[PDB]
């Protein structure tokens, strides 16, 4: 019955502040809705960024905050950045069961923009570049998999003859 | 340094069972609950329950019970969903994500795909030649996606590559 | 509070 409600899209510009929400049709959300945030890239690649309405998950940038504002969660991103573009969820926590919100598509406009790997050690830099090998094998598999169904009335129809 | 590895997709008939496995390191294995999440495709997210790793007792959704089990092989830090009498609808990919409260850390998804086979009430009608001809043109559609697949991840190492020719 | 296990 319950239904927890995100905006569907929203678009910001780098260096923007963002904020998104979730709101709870029962009423407000509390701090005994336990508000999470995740983010999902592509290929269905979900990390966690707040935990119990404010706590920032390690290895989250500083730039995510969570809060509760007018009844509602919510997600702030000051100073938005071009690998912010995602979705997110949220999902709120009813006595004992989680809801998940339908998701809010971010867009940031500029582009793609890799200034932040500069950073980065080139052992991790390393690092981030064999972990793209499983996953492309994982979507590769998956497609393989996609077509045995495809497939498998086809040969079924024939052999039926 | 915390990663949830899952297994694999799998393909399966309706009224078939899946074990999905979802592997833990960078934390001691039985100190936080292991939770289980359905993304049916364009479509968002679905709690299925949870497992306490220390005491094993789960909690499930009301929707998930009656055909969807979680265990545990502790000793080599493994969770497990167990999917029975498969449905079409559950085609989906599943996550396991490390508590909490919530979902802290997520695995990277298993796509289970259960084939329906509803074209075969249509493609029965068909001569064998319009079948054959039908599935040989699957062929290409499959390559031009997976070599799709392989450019776009060509052009995922670019930066890396590029980032790491300017140290 | 809340009653998972974290
Ligand atoms: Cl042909």
């Amino acid at each position: 019955q319950t239904v927890v409600t995100q905006e569907s899209a929203l678009t910001t510009s780098p260096g923007e502040t963002v904020t998104l929400t979730c709101r709870s049709s029962t009423g407000a959300v509390t701090t005994s809705n336990y508000a999470n945030w995740v983010q999902e890239k592509p290929d269905h690649l979900f990390t966690g960024l707040i935990v119990g309405t404010n706590n920032r998950v390690p290895g989250v940038p500083p730039r995510f905050s969570g809060s509760l504002i007018e009844d509602k969660a919510a997600l702030t991103i000051t100073g938005a950045q071009t690998e912010d573009e995602a979705i997110y969820f949220c999902a709120l926590w009813y006595s004992n069961h989680w809801v998940f919100g339908g998701g809010t598509k971010l867009t940031v406009l500029g582009g793609s923009d890799y200034e932040f790997l500069k950073s980065w050690t080139v052992e991790d830099l390393q690092k981030r570049l064999l972990a793209l090998d499983p996953m492309m094998e994982q979507e590769i598999e998956e497609i393989r998999q996609k077509y045995q169904c495809k497939r498998q009335p086809i040969l079924d129809a024939i052999e039926a003859k | 340094q915390i990663q949830l590895v899952q297994s694999g997709p799998e393909v399966q008939k309706p009224g078939e069972t899946v074990r999905i496995s979802c592997k833990a390191s960078g934390y001691t294995f039985t100190t936080a609950g292991m939770q289980w999440v359905q993304k049916m495709p364009g479509k968002s997210l679905k709690w299925i329950g949870w497992i306490n790793t220390r005491s094993g007792v789960p909690k499930y959704a009301e929707d998930f019970k009656g055909r969807f089990a979680f265990s545990l092989e502790t000793s080599a830090s493994i969770a497990y969903l167990h999917i029975n009498n498969l449905k079409n609808e559950d085609t989906a990919t599943y996550f396991c994500a490390r508590e909490g409260p919530g979902f802290v850390y997520w695995g990277q998804g298993t796509l289970v795909t259960v084939c329906s086979g509803s074209d075969y009430e249509f493609l029965k009608s068909w001569t064998v030649e319009d079948l054959q001809k039908r599935l040989l043109a699957l062929d290409p559609m499959m390559e031009q996606e997976i070599e799709e697949i392989r450019q776009k991840y060509q052009s995922k190492r670019q930066p890396i590559l590029d980032a790491i020719e300017a140290k | 509070g809340y009653p998972g296990q974290v």
